[PDB]
């Protein structure tokens, strides 16, 4: 696999993945990566995006995911299915998102990660999901709803 | 004068952490055996003997 | 599970049972709790009882053994067969039960557990366990027949 | 199981070998053993022999590869293939070695170990191993071929 | 019959044999021959082996097993089946024989007493035993495996 969920004692609350040869992981998840290889790797701080970096064992650099910036209007898919993206919002239906999914990544029609789920915004028919994403110039920007909560 | 107040003193520290140790090690003993039984009539005279 | 053996180093050594919310374990038996759930709790003493106790995590609060004192004359369950009790004393047949055993729970007919075996007697044709248990009013009692020794 | 891996980073990078009741594995290979008991026992160094070695579990000293020091001209066998032995030297087909397989004993025609493999040397027709084997007083000797490359 | 049991309170404690004309025991066997004829014989402490002999009764003569010291690699018989000789050791598999059988006599093909067993080792599968034998030049010896337990 490509994700590994983040356990602290013994549950999963949160997962970490693997992004064009870096490990990503959410800086309000505590806790440790249920891994033995990519678990010995000491992660460096992101708090102005809520995220920890570490680079990918030479022997795991291979197989991680790719990424990439464009993201056109649609449909989008994650873990737990559909994501609509439009409007500059990742949202999924109503209840469809919670507490736990925190650091798990979506992608595209293609298998690329187009973003990294941190939190997200109950709305009156959708729930906004509070992601870090790449703008159009590729640069790492987190794009968050109002009053979004940590997941 | 000193040695009499130095050892007065020791003696009232050695006894009373000797008598609260007992009392407390008292209560311990006493509870633990209504700890391991949530479903017990723990009878009000015991929190008032034991603790 | 209701049963997690506890592992000293790689072998079984015990097991550590949860009931009515409190897991316990034998005193004398030395290792981690082969759950990563149970291991994280901090279990206080009780030299009485031979045992340390603690409370569980509220996941599996919803699932512990059920406490009863109601102990008539009769068969009883327990992990290697049936149990009897007569006497006020616990005895099964010779041959079932032996080092490892300590800490296994002994229920009812329904499902209820009435004494934990941390030991017994080794006797010619049976055996008489050394049990943890309640009496008629439900206070914590510990029955060691003259010559048990600890599983 | 005789022959357990060595993993260091999660790969497999070595053998260590449980011959003649006694653990033999390669000094260059640095990683824990596969078995968790034989890697809790403490090894002893041989640097003249290129292996470290020490006494095995209870349970493993009849569980272990009986050793020969009598290797005629002939064929014997590992996990990569066969193996030929000629004018006194381990030689297998070209490229049927490489990188990981230190410490798998030869075995002979019986089951029993003949040498231990730490490296080889490619010659453009056949491939000569650098073994640890036993010479016809039966003390333990060590054969490399100039250049060769420690496995 | 040519091997006698040794009882102390009716329990079975070891067996006496008759081998070269002498009757063998073990020090640690404690109780009485069953046979009247060899309980009454003065016997010999020879702690250096730790056996019992004395002189076989002219009427008891005729009831004497002959021995050998040509033990080459193989398997033997006994009173629990075949045992199994090898590297100058002897081997029987595990829960094969135990306390109480100290003092059977192991015979070869042609019927030859070639070792006496005082006790043995677990290792794994197979358990090692002590014995009593003669050397290659048929010299009493005793071979005791490290920890042996007196059976």
């Amino acid at each position: 696999d490509k994700t590994f969920p983040i356990m602290l004692n013994g549950q999963v609350n949160g997962y970490a993945c693997v992004v064009g040869g870096r490990v990503f992981k959410p800086l309000h998840v505590e806790g440790r990566i249920d891994n033995e290889q990519l678990a010995a790797i000491k992660l460096k701080k992101a708090s102005i995006y809520d995220l920890e970096y570490g680079d990918v064992p030479q022997c795991m650099k291979s197989d991680t995911l790719q990424y990439t910036s464009d993201k056109p209007p649609g449909f989008y898919n994650w873990h737990h299915g559909a994501v609509q993206y439009e409007n500059n919002r990742f949202t999924v239906p109503r209840g469809v998102g919670g507490k736990g999914d925190s650091g798990r990544p979506i992608l595209d029609n293609k298998g690329r990660v187009v973003a990294i789920v941190l939190g997200g915004v109950n709305e009156g028919s959708r729930t906004a999901l509070s992601v870090v994403t790449w703008n159009q110039k590729g640069v790492t920007v987190k794009d968050t709803p109002e009053g979004s909560e940590p997941w | 004068t000193i040695i009499g107040l130095c050892t007065c003193v020791a003696i009232i520290m050695v006894s009373c952490v000797t008598s609260v140790w007992l009392l407390c090690r008292t209560r311990n003993l006493c509870i633990t055996p209504y700890k391991l039984a949530p479903n017990a009539q723990v009878p009000i005279l015991l929190a008032l003997l034991c603790c």
